[PDB]
């Protein structure tokens, strides 16, 4: 995952 | 007025992710640690004053320092992000600092332990005597 | 040992040549003078240990060297010649010299006096410390 | 003029  | 003189230098960009195999309390699945070094243990805190790690908004005192090796921050999380890292030189004119986004990313659960390596190369075309000297000795 | 330097030097070699209104004792023609230099007065004391100006054989005393500026030779002629240059640095290591192939012509009587520049860039990858210093303060 |  990913954390804008 | 005959010399021209360029430099160029390597940094290293990384980071190793990893999973706890306990969660933290607020939910971090992850630890890990990115950096910034040179190749060939390189001493890069010849030209480096310091270098910042501009966390997400998501970890509180996001905007972490290091004027000393290592140059690294280690952290626990549960997602990876655009990691900008400024590396500022000890240098009293243009370039006095330079900026890259790095992928801080962590691979899920069951998938190998992450450890990344980015290279970078800089160039700096007729620097100051005082820089050059700096940038020579690493 | 990750930083690299390249230092750039900038040569011109060049000459003058116009008619004598006598020709000398051995049929002499034409007067004319070579040399090396640096652009706009560069020191290239700095890292020139010697020039080498290698006159044609039908010159007398033909290996004609300048140890200290001006790096020059002035001399008397009937014709042209390709006049290979010698340029030796202050290096321990290479390149310790280097050679061009310089065109030393005159122009016929008529034709107006010769003045001619040619400009070289010299390249050089890693040299020591020392050379590194003596080629920048030029 | 050039001289061999």
């Amino acid at each position: 995952l990913t954390k804008p | 007025m005959a010399s021209s003189c360029a430099v160029q230098v390597k940094l290293e960009l990384g980071h190793r992710a990893q999973v706890r195999k306990k969660p933290t309390v607020e939910g971090f699945t992850h630890d890990w640690m990115v950096f910034v070094r040179g190749p060939e243990h390189s001493n890069i805190q010849h030209f480096v004053e310091k270098v910042v790690f501009h966390l997400h908004e998501s970890f509180p005192r996001p905007k972490r320092v290091c004027k000393d090796p290592p140059y690294k921050v280690e952290e626990s999380g549960y997602a990876g992000f655009i990691l900008p890292i400024e590396v500022y030189f000890k240098n009293k004119e243009e370039p006095r600092k330079v900026r890259f986004d790095y992928d801080l990313f962590l691979h899920l659960e069951g998938h190998p332990p992450v450890n990344h390596l980015r290279c970078e190369k800089l160039t700096f075309n007729n620097p100051t005597e005082d820089f050059r000297r700096k940038l020579l000795k690493a």
